[PDB]
C-alpha cells in the first residue's frame, strides 16, 4: 500500500468539489496537528469531551458541516458547538482566540488547510482507529 | 557453660519399641470406630 | 467569619451552622410573598440500627453504632422551594444541594451497616397556620432513598447491572438457579421519612436551627440481602430567604 | 456414611505421635555405643 | 456460538452468521450495546437429546444455553451426588503427562 | 510474561515461587557473600586499594571467616562456620530454584495451572461484597485475556465487539 | 486518643534521646585500635 | 481450621528461630 | 563509672550475642512493633477501604485468606498522604476500616531497616573491620523505601504503596506495569539483570569453589569437615578453579585474584538493585518505560504492530480492569 | 454544561461523582483525586469556600479562563514515557512530551540516593582510617580473637 | 422472578432508538442539531408520555420545534428506569471512548 | 469457607513425616559415643 493521490482527495466543500493534497501538505498537516491539536485530539478522540470525536461521519453531522476542508478552515477560525448554537472560541483554540491560544497565532491559510487536510486523509487510512481510541491501540 | 552431673542416657530396648507399638496400634484399632463416629 | 484555612483540617467543615441561645424570636411570613431556603444543613450526631431478633415476634429496638467513615457524613448547601400553601402552613421543596452521603457504621460484634444517608427529593411541611416561624414550628415530610450503589457498580467477581458480567464465571458449570440473587443485581428505590424540630428562630436574618430524626434503609447490595432500618438524630441549620 | 471429619486426622495423630516417640527412643538407644 | 479455546478460564459469549459476521453476544457494558439478544430476538432450538423439539424465546434461558454452547454440545449433569463445584479438572490422560513429563 | 500472567495466572504457582526464591536468594548470597568477603580482609599489604594484596598461590585465607562469623552472629542470629557448606549452599539455591519452576512450567504445557484457589470462588460467587486481592489480580488478568488475545492470537480470528470487552468504570 | 498519643510521645523522645546523647558519647573511641579520635 | 494451620506452622517457624539462634551448636576455633 | 557509662558499655558492648548498639536502640523497638502489628493484623484485621470508595477488602485469614491470598492492606485513599496513627481515629474501628495499621508497620519497619544498615555499620566499626557490608545492604533497603515510601509519595496516596501480602504483591506489580510499562524500562532491565546475573554468579562461584575443594575425608563423610571453623589455610586450590573457568571461556574472563572476583560478586547485584529501586523510584514521578506504540508505521500509513504494541494491548487489559469502580473520569492520572 | 446537579450526583460507588467530603468535612472533588484534595491552586482557589469547594460558586461563577485552564493542566499532566511520549504508558506516539517536574524530579532523586550511598561509603571509610583498619584485618591482632566466645 | 432491568429495556424501543425518558444524553449526537441545546433541554423536561410531548418544552425556538419534529423518528418512550436516572447518570454514564 | 477436607491431614503428615525422619536421625547422633 501507499500514500495514493486518491487517498489525498478529500472533499473542498458541502458542494461536492474536491481538493487533492500534495504529500508535503498532508506531512506539513500532520505536524501541525500534533502542534496545536494532539494534545486533546490524539489518534482522533477528545480528551476534554470523548463524546465528541474526529471522525468523518461525525463532522459531516455537526452543524454546519464539518466534513470538509472549507468548514474545518472555517471551524478553526470560528469553532461551534455540535448544533451550530455556540461560538466557543474562548475555550476552544482558534484564529479568533489566538491571544488565549497563542500555538495558534502564526497560523496561515495554508496551515488550517494543511491540518483540514490531515483530520480528512487520516481515517481513510486508519480506519476504526482514527477517532477510535484505546479500543482500536 | 560447666556440664550438668544429673544427665543421664534414655534406653527403649526393641522387646519395648515393639510392645510400645502394639499397644498403640491396638488402641488405635479400638478407639478410630469411636473417632470416625 | 472563619476563612477556609482558619478551617481546613479542623473537622468544622462537617458541622452545621449554630445560633445563639438569644435567637428565640419569630420569622414572619407574609402570604404574599414568595420564599425559599437558601441553605439547609444537617449535621447527624447519632446513627441507630434496628437489631433483627430472632423469634421475630419481640419487640426490636434500635441500637447505638460506632461511625467508621470520619467527618465525612453531613448534608449541605441544600436549597429549595418553601411554599405558602391554603391552611397556612409551609412546605419546603428540595431543588438541589449535597442531599446525600455514604456512610458506614459498625454495630457491637464488627457488622458494618452502610447506607446512603440522604434527604433527595425532600417533601416536607409543617402544621397549618405558620404565621410567623416559631420554636413551636416543626417540619414533616418524606424523601426518596434509590440504591447504595449506582447501575454501573461492579461487585468483586465483575457482576454488575449496567455493566459487568451476568454470572458467576469462576465456576462454569455450577448451577445458577442457587445463584440467581447474587448474580442478577437489583436497583432499590425506597422511602425515607424526616422530622425537623425548631429550636432556635433569628427572626431579624429569617435562620432557624434545631433537631432532626429521620428514618431510612440501609445498602441492600443491590439486592443480595435484606437491607436494615436506621434511625439518623442531628442537628439542622436553615437560612430561610424572600426569593 | 457421615462419619465426624475430624475422625481422620484424630486417628492419624494418635498412633502417629506416640510412635514416633518410640521410634526416636529406640533408634537412639541402639546407636549407643555397645 | 464462538467455541471457548483451551487457553480461557473464561471466554465471552459472541454469536455469528456462517460467515463469521458478528450478530449477536452478552454485552459487559450495557449503555452502547447494539447486539443483545433482547435487541436481535435471539431464540434457541434443540435437536435431539432429551429437548429435542424444543424452542425457547426468553433471553436469560437462551442466554444461558448460549453460555453452555461455548463449551460445545450441551449435557445434564448430576452435581449433588459429589458435590461438585462447577470447575473443570483434568483426565486420567493430564494427569498421566503431566506426572512423566 | 504478561501472557503466563492473564492466562496461567503463573504469579500464583508455588513451583513460580520458588523459582523466585531461588533466584533472589541467589543474588542476596552473591551479594552478601561478596560484601562480606571484600569487608572482613586481612591487611595483606600497604596499599589503600586492596586488591593488590592477595597472591593467587599463597596458602592463607584472604578474609577472616572468624570475623565474619562473630560479626553475621551478631547481626542476624546465624552465620557460616563451614566454608565448603556456604560454597555448596551458593550453587544449591539457585539451580534448586530453576529446576521448581520447570516444574511449573512443565505444568502450564498442560494449562496444569494453580489458577484459582476454589474455596474463594465459592465463597465470592455466593458473597458479593468479599474481596481480597486474589479476586482483584483475577480481574486484572480477564482483562489481559479480553484486550490482548485478537491481536496475540491472530489465527483464532477473533472479534470481540466493544460491548463485550470487560472495563471498570470510566477506563 | 489523648493518653495514647502522650504515650507514644514520651516513648519516641526517649528512645531518639538515648540514640543521640549515645552517638555523642565518645563514639570514635569505642573501636578496638585508636582512640585518641578527637 | 485452615487458619489454625497456618498460624500453627508459622508459630513453629518462630520456634525454630528461637532454637537455630540460642541453642545453636556453638561455632569453636580449632 | 555512673550508671550512663556502664549503660553506653553495654549498648555498645561487642559482648553480647546480638549486637544492641545505638542504631539497635531505635531499631528494636520499631522492629517489635511493625512485627506484632503485622502479626495481628494478618491473623485477624477486618477489611480494609484501600482505594477510598467504601469497598473494603479483606486481608486477614480470619476473614476469609489463606496464606496466598493474605495481606495487611494499604491504607484509604481518602486519607492520601495523611498521616493516620491510631490517635488520630475516633476509634480502633474506624481505624481498621481505614488502613490505620498499614501506615503503622511500614513506617515502623523502614525506621527499624534503615537502623538496621546503621547497625551493620556499627558493629563493623566495633569489631575492627571494614565498613561497607551495610552498603550491599542499601539495595534491599533502597527498594523497600521505592515500594512503600517513594512510590506512594509520587502518586500521592499510600493507597498504592505495596500491600504487605503475597498476591497483593502480585496486584501491585501488574497495576504498575500497566500504568508505567516498567518491563520496558532500563532500570528494571538492569535490576532483572542484577538478579539474574546474581543468580548465575551464586551458583557459578559455589560450584567452583566446590569442584577445587582440597581432598582431606573419606568416601564415606561428608566433604564438609574438610574444613575446620578457623583453620589458617584456604580449604579449596583456587588455581585448579581458576584453570577451569579460563579453560571454558578463555584464559582473560577468568578472576586469578579472589578479592576483585569477591568484588564483582558483591557489586553486580547490588547495583543492579540499585537500579531497579530507581526504577520504581522515578517510574514514581511517572517517568515511564520506552513506548513504541505505533512506532512501524508502513508506506501507506498502516500500522506494523510490533511486539512492543501486544505488549502494549496486554497493558490496556490491566488498566480498564484495575480498581474498577474507583474511576469516574476516562484519564488515571495517579 | 449538559444540565447535570453536580453538588446531588451519586456515583457508583455512593460517592459523589464529581463532589464529596473529605475526612475532616471539607467539599472537595471526587473520584480517584479524593487523594489530592490538598492541592491549591490560583486557577481553583475561587472556587473555594470556607467549607470547600462552594457548589454556589461552581453553579455561578466559573470563567473562562478557568475551564481552559483546567483542561490545559489535565491534558499536560506530568505522566510520560523515557523517550517522550506524551500521557499514559498504553497511550499510542503522537504528542512529544515529558513534563519538566518529571525530569528534575527523577534526575533529582537519582542523585540524592547515590548521594546518600556515597556517604554511607564516605563515613564508614572515614571512621576506618581514623581508627586504623580502613585497609583490613591485622593477622597478628585480630580483634575478635580476644573477645570471648558468643556462646 | 428476578430479572435485569437493563437487560430488559433493551428489548423495548429503548434498544433501537433514543428513549425520551431514558437514555443518556449523549446519544443525541447521532443526528444532526440536536446536541448539547436541545439534548439538554430534553432531558432536563423528561419524563415525556409520548415522543411529540417533546414539542412542548418550554421556551423552544421555532426552529427547535421543526428540528425535533424532524427526528420524532429517531426518538421513543418508556417508562423511567430509575436504574438508568439516578446517579445523574443521564448525563454522565460511566462511558467515554 | 468450602475447603478440600483432605487438606488438613495433607499438610499434617506433609509436616510431620519428614521433620519426624530429620529428629530421629538427629538423635540418634547425638546419642553416639563420643
Ligand atoms: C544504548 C546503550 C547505552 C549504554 C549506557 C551508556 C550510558 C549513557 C546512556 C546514554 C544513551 C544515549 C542516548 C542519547 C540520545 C538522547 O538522549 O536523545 C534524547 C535527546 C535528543 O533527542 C530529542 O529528545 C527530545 C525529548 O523530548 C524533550 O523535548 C521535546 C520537544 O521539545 C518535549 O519538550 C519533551 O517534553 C522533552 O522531554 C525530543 O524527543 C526530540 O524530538 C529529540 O530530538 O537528548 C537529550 O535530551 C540529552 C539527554 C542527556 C542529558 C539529560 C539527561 C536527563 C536525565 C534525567 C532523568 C534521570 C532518571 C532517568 C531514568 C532512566
Ligand atoms: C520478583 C520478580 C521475579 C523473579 C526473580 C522471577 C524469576 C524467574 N522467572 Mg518469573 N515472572 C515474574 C516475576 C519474577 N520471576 C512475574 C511477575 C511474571 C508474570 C506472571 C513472571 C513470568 C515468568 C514466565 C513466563 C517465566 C518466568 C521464569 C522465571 C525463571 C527464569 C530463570 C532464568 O534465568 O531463565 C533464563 C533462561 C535460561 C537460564 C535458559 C538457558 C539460557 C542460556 C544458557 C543462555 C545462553 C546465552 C548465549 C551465550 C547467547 C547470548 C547472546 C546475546 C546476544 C543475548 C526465574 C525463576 C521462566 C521459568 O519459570 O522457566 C522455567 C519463565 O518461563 N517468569
Ligand atoms: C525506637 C522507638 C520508637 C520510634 C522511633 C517510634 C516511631 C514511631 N511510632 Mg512507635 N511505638 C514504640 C516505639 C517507637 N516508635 C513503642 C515501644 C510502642 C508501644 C507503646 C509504640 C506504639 C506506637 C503506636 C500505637 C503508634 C506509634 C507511631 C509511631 C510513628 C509516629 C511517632 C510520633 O508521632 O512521634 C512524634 C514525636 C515527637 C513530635 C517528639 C519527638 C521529640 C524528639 C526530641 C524529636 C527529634 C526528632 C528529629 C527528627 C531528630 C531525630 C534525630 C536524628 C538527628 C537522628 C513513628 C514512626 C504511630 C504510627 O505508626 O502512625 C502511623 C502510632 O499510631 N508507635
Ligand atoms: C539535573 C539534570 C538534568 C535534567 C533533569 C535534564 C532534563 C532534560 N534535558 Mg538536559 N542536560 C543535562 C542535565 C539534565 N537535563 C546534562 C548534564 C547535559 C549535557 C549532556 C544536558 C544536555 C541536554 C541536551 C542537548 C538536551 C537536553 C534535554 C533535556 C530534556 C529532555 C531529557 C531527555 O530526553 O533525556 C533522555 C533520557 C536519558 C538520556 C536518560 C539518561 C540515563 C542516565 C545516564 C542515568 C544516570 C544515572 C546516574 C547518574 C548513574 C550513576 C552511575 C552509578 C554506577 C553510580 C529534559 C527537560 C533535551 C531538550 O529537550 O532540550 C530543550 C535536549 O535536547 N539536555
Ligand atoms: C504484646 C507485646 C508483648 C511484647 C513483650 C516483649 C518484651 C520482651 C522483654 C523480655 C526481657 C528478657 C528477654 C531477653 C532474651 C534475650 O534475647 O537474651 C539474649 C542475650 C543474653 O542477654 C545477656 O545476658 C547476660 C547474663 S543473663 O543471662 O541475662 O543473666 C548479660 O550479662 C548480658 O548483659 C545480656 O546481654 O541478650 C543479648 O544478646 C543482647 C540483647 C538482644 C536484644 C534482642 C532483641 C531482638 C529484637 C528483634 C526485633 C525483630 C523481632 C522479629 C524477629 C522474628
Ligand atoms: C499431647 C502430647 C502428646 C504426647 C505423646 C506421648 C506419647 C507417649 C506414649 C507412650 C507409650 C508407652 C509404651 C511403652 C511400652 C513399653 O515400653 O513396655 C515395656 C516396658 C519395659 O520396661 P523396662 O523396665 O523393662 O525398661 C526397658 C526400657 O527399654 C524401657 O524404656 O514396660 C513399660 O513401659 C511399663 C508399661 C507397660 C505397658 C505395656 C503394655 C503392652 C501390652 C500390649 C497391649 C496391646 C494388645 C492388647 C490386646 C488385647
Ligand atoms: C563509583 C561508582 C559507584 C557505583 C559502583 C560502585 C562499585 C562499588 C559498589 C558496590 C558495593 C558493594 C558492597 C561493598 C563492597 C566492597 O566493600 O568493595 C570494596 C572494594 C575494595 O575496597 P578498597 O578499600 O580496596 O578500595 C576502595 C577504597 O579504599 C579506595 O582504595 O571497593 C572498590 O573496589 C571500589 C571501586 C570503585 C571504583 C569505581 C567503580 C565504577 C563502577 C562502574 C559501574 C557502572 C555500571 C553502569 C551500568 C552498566
Ligand atoms: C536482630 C536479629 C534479627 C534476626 C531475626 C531472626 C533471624 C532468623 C534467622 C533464621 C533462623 C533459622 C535458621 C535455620 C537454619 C540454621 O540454623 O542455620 C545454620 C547454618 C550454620 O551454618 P554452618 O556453616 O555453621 O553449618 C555447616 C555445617 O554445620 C553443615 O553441615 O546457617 C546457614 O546454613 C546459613 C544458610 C541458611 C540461612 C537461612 C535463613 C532463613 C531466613 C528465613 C526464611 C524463612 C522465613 C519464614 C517466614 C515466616
Ligand atoms: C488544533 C488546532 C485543533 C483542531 C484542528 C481541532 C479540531 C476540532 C474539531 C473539528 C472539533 C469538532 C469535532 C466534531 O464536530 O465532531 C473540535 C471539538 C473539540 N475540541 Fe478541538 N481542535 C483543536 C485543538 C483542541 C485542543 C487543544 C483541545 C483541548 C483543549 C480541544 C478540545 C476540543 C473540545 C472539547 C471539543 C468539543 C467542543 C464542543 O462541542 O463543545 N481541541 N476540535
Ligand atoms: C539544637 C539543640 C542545640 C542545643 C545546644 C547544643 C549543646 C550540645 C551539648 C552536648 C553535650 C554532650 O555532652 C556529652 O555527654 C556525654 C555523656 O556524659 C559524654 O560522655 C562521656 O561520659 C560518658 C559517661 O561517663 C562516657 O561513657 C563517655 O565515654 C564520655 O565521652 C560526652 O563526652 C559529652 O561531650
Ligand atoms: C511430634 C512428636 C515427636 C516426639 C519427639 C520426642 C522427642 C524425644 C527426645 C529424646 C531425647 C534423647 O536424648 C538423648 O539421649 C542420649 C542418651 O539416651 C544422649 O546421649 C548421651 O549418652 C550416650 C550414652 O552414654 C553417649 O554415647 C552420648 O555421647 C551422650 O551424649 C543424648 O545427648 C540425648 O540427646
Ligand atoms: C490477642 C487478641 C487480639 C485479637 C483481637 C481481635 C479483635 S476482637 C473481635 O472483633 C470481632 C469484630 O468486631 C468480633 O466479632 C469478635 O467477637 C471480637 O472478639
Ligand atoms: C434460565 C436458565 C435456563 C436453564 C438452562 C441452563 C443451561 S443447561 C444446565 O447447565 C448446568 C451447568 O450450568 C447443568 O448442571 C445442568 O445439568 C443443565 O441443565
Ligand atoms: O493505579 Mn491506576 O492509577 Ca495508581 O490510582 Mn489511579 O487507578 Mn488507582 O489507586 Mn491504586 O491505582
Ligand atoms: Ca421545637
Ligand atoms: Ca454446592
Ligand atoms: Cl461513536
Ligand atoms: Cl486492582
Ligand atoms: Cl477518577
Ligand atoms: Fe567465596
Amino acid at each position: 500500500a501507499e500514500l495514493t493521490p486518491e487517498v489525498l482527495t478529500v472533499p473542498l466543500n458541502s458542494e461536492g468539489k474536491t481538493i487533492t493534497l500534495t504529500e508535503k501538505q498532508y506531512l506539513e498537516g500532520k505536524r501541525l496537528f500534533q502542534y496545536a491539536c494532539a494534545s486533546c485530539h490524539v489518534g482522533g478522540i477528545t480528551k476534554t469531551n470523548p463524546s465528541l470525536d474526529l471522525r468523518t461521519e461525525t463532522l459531516a453531522l455537526a452543524t454546519p458541516p464539518r466534513d470538509n476542508i472549507e468548514g474545518l478552515v472555517d471551524y478553526m477560525k470560528n469553532p461551534t458547538t455540535y448544533d451550530g448554537e455556540q461560538e466557543i472560541a474562548e475555550v476552544h483554540p482558534s484564529l479568533r482566540s489566538a491571544d488565549i491560544f497563542p500555538k495558534m497565532r502564526n497560523l496561515t491559510e495554508k496551515d488550517l488547510v494543511a491540518i483540514a487536510g490531515h483530520i480528512l486523509v487520516e481515517p481513510k487510512i486508519l480506519g476504526d482507529k482514527w477517532g477510535g481510541g484505546k479500543v482500536y491501540y | 557453660m560447666e556440664p550438668n552431673p544429673n544427665r543421664q542416657p534414655v534406653e527403649l530396648n526393641r522387646t519395648s519399641l515393639y510392645l510400645g507399638l502394639l499397644l498403640i496400634l491396638v488402641l488405635a484399632l479400638l478407639f478410630s470406630s469411636y473417632f470416625f463416629n | 467569619t472563619l476563612t477556609y484555612d482558619d478551617i481546613v483540617g479542623t473537622g468544622l467543615a462537617n458541622k452545621c451552622p449554630t445560633l445563639d441561645d438569644t435567637a428565640r424570636g419569630a420569622y414572619p411570613i407574609d402570604s404574599s410573598q414568595t420564599y425559599r431556603i437558601a441553605r439547609l444543613c444537617l449535621q447527624p450526631t447519632t446513627f441507630l440500627v434496628k437489631e433483627e431478633p430472632k423469634n421475630k415476634r419481640q419487640e426490636a429496638e434500635f441500637v447505638p453504632t460506632k461511625l467508621v467513615t470520619r467527618e465525612t457524613t453531613s448534608l449541605d448547601q441544600i436549597q429549595g422551594e418553601l411554599k405558602v400553601n391554603s391552611d397556612g402552613s409551609l412546605t419546603f421543596v428540595e431543588e438541589d444541594g449535597i442531599d446525600f452521603q455514604p456512610v458506614t457504621v459498625q454495630m457491637a460484634g464488627g457488622e458494618r451497616i452502610p447506607l446512603l444517608f440522604t434527604v433527595k427529593n425532600l417533601v416536607a411541611s409543617t402544621q397549618p397556620n405558620v404565621t410567623s416561624i416559631t420554636t413551636s414550628t416543626d417540619f414533616k415530610g418524606e424523601f426518596n432513598v434509590p440504591s447504595y450503589r449506582t447501575a454501573n457498580f461492579l461487585d468483586p467477581k465483575g457482576r454488575g447491572l449496567a455493566s459487568g458480567y451476568d454470572s458467576a464465571i469462576a465456576l462454569p458449570q455450577a448451577k445458577e438457579e442457587e445463584l440467581a440473587r447474587a448474580n442478577v443485581k437489583r436497583f432499590s428505590l425506597t422511602k425515607g421519612q424526616i422530622s425537623l424540630n425548631v429550636a432556635k428562630v433569628d427572626g431579624r436574618t429569617g435562620e432557624i436551627a434545631g433537631t432532626f430524626e429521620s428514618e431510612q434503609l440501609s445498602d441492600d447490595d443491590m439486592g443480595a440481602h435484606e437491607p436494615h432500618e436506621v434511625k439518623i438524630q442531628g442537628v439542622f441549620y436553615a437560612s430561610i430567604e424572600p426569593a | 456414611m457421615e462419619v465426624n471429619q475430624l475422625g481422620l486426622i484424630a486417628t492419624a495423630l494418635f498412633v502417629l505421635v506416640p510412635s514416633v516417640f518410640l521410634i526416636i527412643l529406640y533408634v537412639q538407644t541402639e546407636s549407643q555405643q555397645k | 456460538v464462538r467455541r471457548m479455546p483451551a487457553f480461557f478460564e473464561s471466554f465471552p459469549v459472541i454469536l455469528t452468521d456462517k460467515n463469521g459476521v458478528v450478530k449477536a453476544d452478552i454485552p459487559f457494558r450495557r449503555a452502547e450495546s447494539k447486539y443483545s439478544f433482547e435487541q436481535q430476538g435471539v431464540t434457541v432450538s434443540f435437536y435431539g437429546g432429551e429437548l429435542n423439539g424444543q424452542t425457547f424465546t426468553d433471553p436469560p434461558t437462551v442466554k444461558s444455553y448460549a453460555r453452555k454452547a461455548i463449551f460445545g454440545e450441551i449435557f445434564e449433569f448430576d452435581t449433588e451426588t459429589l458435590n461438585s463445584d462447577g470447575i473443570f479438572r483434568t483426565s486420567p490422560r493430564g494427569w498421566f503427562t503431566f506426572a512423566h513429563a | 510474561l504478561l501472557f503466563f500472567q492473564g492466562f496461567h495466572n503463573w504469579t500464583l504457582n508455588p513451583f513460580h515461587m520458588m523459582g523466585v526464591a531461588g533466584v533472589l536468594g541467589g543474588a542476596l548470597l552473591c551479594a552478601i557473600h561478596g560484601a562480606t568477603v571484600e569487608n572482613t580482609l586481612f591487611q595483606d599489604g600497604e596499599g589503600a586499594s586492596t586488591f593488590r594484596a592477595f597472591n593467587p598461590t599463597q596458602a592463607e585465607e584472604t578474609y577472616s571467616m572468624v570475623t565474619a562469623n562473630r560479626f553475621w552472629s551478631q547481626i542476624f542470629g546465624i552465620a557460616f562456620s563451614n566454608k565448603r557448606w556456604l560454597h555448596f549452599f551458593m550453587l544449591f539455591v539457585p539451580v534448586t530454584g530453576l529446576w521448581m519452576s520447570a516444574i511449573g512450567v512443565v505444568g502450564l504445557a498442560l494449562n496444569l495451572r494453580s489458577y484459582d484457589f476454589i474455596s474463594q470462588e465459592i465463597r465470592a460467587a455466593e458473597d458479593p461484597e468479599f474481596e481480597t486481592f486474589y479476586t482483584k489480580n483475577l480481574l486484572l488478568n480477564e482483562g489481559i485475556r479480553a484486550w490482548m488475545a485478537p491481536q496475540d492470537q491472530p489465527h483464532e480470528n477473533f472479534v470481540f465487539p466493544e460491548e463485550v470487552l470487560p472495563r471498570g468504570n470510566a477506563l | 486518643m489523648e493518653t495514647l498519643k502522650i504515650t507514644v510521645y514520651i516513648v519516641v523522645t526517649f528512645f531518639v534521646l538515648l540514640f543521640v546523647f549515645g552517638f555523642l558519647s565518645g563514639d570514635p573511641a569505642r573501636n578496638p585500635k585508636r582512640k585518641d579520635l578527637e | 481450621m485452615e487458619t489454625i494451620t497456618y498460624v500453627f506452622i508459622f508459630a513453629c517457624i518462630i520456634a525454630l528461630f528461637f532454637f537455630a539462634i540460642f541453642f545453636r551448636e556453638p561455632p569453636r576455633i580449632t | 563509672a555512673n550508671l550512663w557509662e556502664r549503660f553506653c558499655n553495654w549498648v555498645t558492648s561487642t559482648d553480647n550475642r546480638l549486637y544492641v548498639g545505638w542504631f539497635g536502640v531505635i531499631m528494636i523497638p520499631t522492629l517489635l512493633a511493625a512485627t506484632i502489628c503485622f502479626v495481628i493484623a494478618f491473623i485477624a484485621a477486618p477489611p480494609v477501604d484501600i482505594d477510598g470508595i467504601r469497598e473494603p477488602v479483606s486481608g486477614s485469614l480470619l476473614y476469609g485468606n489463606n496464606i496466598i491470598t493474605g495481606a495487611v492492606v494499604p491504607s484509604s485513599n481518602a486519607i492520601g498522604l495523611h498521616f493516620y496513627p491510631i490517635w488520630e481515629a475516633a476509634s480502633l474501628d474506624e481505624w481498621l476500616y481505614n488502613g490505620g495499621p498499614y501506615q503503622l508497620i511500614i513506617f515502623h519497619f523502614l525506621l527499624g531497616a534503615s537502623c538496621y544498615m546503621g547497625r551493620q555499620w556499627e558493629l563493623s566499626y566495633r569489631l575492627g573491620m571494614r565498613p561497607w557490608i551495610c552498603v550491599a545492604y542499601s539495595a534491599p533497603l533502597a527498594s523497600a523505601f521505592a515500594v512503600f515510601l517513594i512510590y506512594p509519595i509520587g502518586q500521592g496516596s499510600f493507597s498504592d504503596g505495596m500491600p504487605l501480602g503475597i498476591s497483593g504483591t502480585f496486584n501491585f506489580m501488574i497495576v504498575f506495569q500497566a500504568e508505567h510499562n516498567i518491563l520496558m524500562h532500563p532500570f528494571h532491565q538492569l535490576g532483572v539483570a542484577g538478579v539474574f546475573g546474581g543468580a548465575l554468579f551464586c551458583a557459578m562461584h559455589g560450584s567452583l569453589v566446590t569442584s577445587s575443594l582440597i581432598r582431606e575425608t573419606t568416601e564415606t563423610e561428608s566433604a564438609n569437615y574438610g574444613y575446620k571453623f578457623g583453620q589458617e589455610e584456604e580449604t579449596y586450590n583456587i588455581v585448579a578453579a581458576h584453570g577451569y573457568f579460563g579453560r571454558l571461556i578463555f584464559q582473560y574472563a577468568s578472576f586469578n585474584n579472589s578479592r576483585s572476583l569477591h568484588f564483582f560478586l558483591a557489586a553486580w547485584p547490588v547495583v543492579g538493585v540499585w537500579f531497579a529501586a530507581l526504577g520504581i523510584s522515578t517510574m514514581a514521578f511517572n517517568l515511564n518505560g520506552f513506548n513504541f506504540n505505533h512506532s512501524v508505521i508502513d508506506a501507506k500509513g498502516n500500522v506494523i504492530n510490533t511486539w512492543a504494541d501486544i505488549i502494549n494491548r496486554a497493558n490496556l487489559g490491566m488498566e480498564v480492569m484495575h480498581e474498577r469502580n474507583a474511576h469516574n473520569f476516562p484519564l488515571d492520572l495517579a | 454544561k449538559l444540565g447535570a446537579n453536580v453538588g446531588s450526583a451519586q456515583g457508583p460507588t455512593g460517592l459523589g461523582k464529581y463532589l464529596m467530603r473529605s475526612p475532616t468535612g471539607e467539599i472537595i472533588f471526587g473520584g480517584e483525586t479524593m487523594r489530592f484534595w490538598d492541592f491549591r491552586g490560583p486557577w481553583l482557589e475561587p472556587l473555594r469556600g470556607p467549607n470547600g469547594l462552594d457548589l454556589n460558586k461552581i453553579k455561578n461563577d466559573i470563567q473562562p479562563w478557568q475551564e481552559r485552564r483546567a483542561a490545559e493542566y489535565m491534558t499536560h499532566a506530568p505522566l510520560g514515557s523515557l523517550n517522550s511520549v506524551g500521557g499514559v504508558a498504553t497511550e499510542i506516539n503522537s504528542v512529544n512530551f515529558v513534563s519538566p517536574r518529571s525530569w528534575l524530579a527523577t534526575s533529582h532523586f537519582v542523585l540524592a540516593f547515590f548521594f546518600l550511598v556515597g556517604h554511607l561509603w564516605h563515613a564508614g571509610r572515614a571512621r576506618a582510617a581514623a581508627a586504623g583498619f580502613e585497609k583490613g584485618i591485622d593477622r597478628e591482632s585480630e580483634p575478635v580473637l580476644s573477645m570471648p566466645s558468643l556462646d | 422472578e428476578l430479572v435485569n432491568v437493563v437487560d430488559e429495556k433493551l428489548g423495548t424501543a429503548y434498544g433501537e432508538k433514543i428513549d425520551l425518558n431514558n437514555t443518556n444524553i449523549a446519544a443525541f449526537i447521532q443526528y444532526r442539531g440536536l446536541y448539547p441545546t436541545l439534548a439538554k433541554l430534553i432531558v432536563k423536561n423528561a419524563p415525556y408520555e409520548s415522543v411529540e410531548d417533546v414539542l412542548n418544552i418550554p421556551g423552544l425556538t421555532e426552529r427547535q420545534k421543526q428540528i425535533l419534529r424532524e427526528n420524532l423518528e429517531h426518538f421513543t418512550v418508556t417508562e423511567v428506569e430509575t436504574a438508568l436516572v439516578e446517579g445523574g447518570d443521564r448525563y454522565n454514564n460511566g462511558l467515554y471512548k
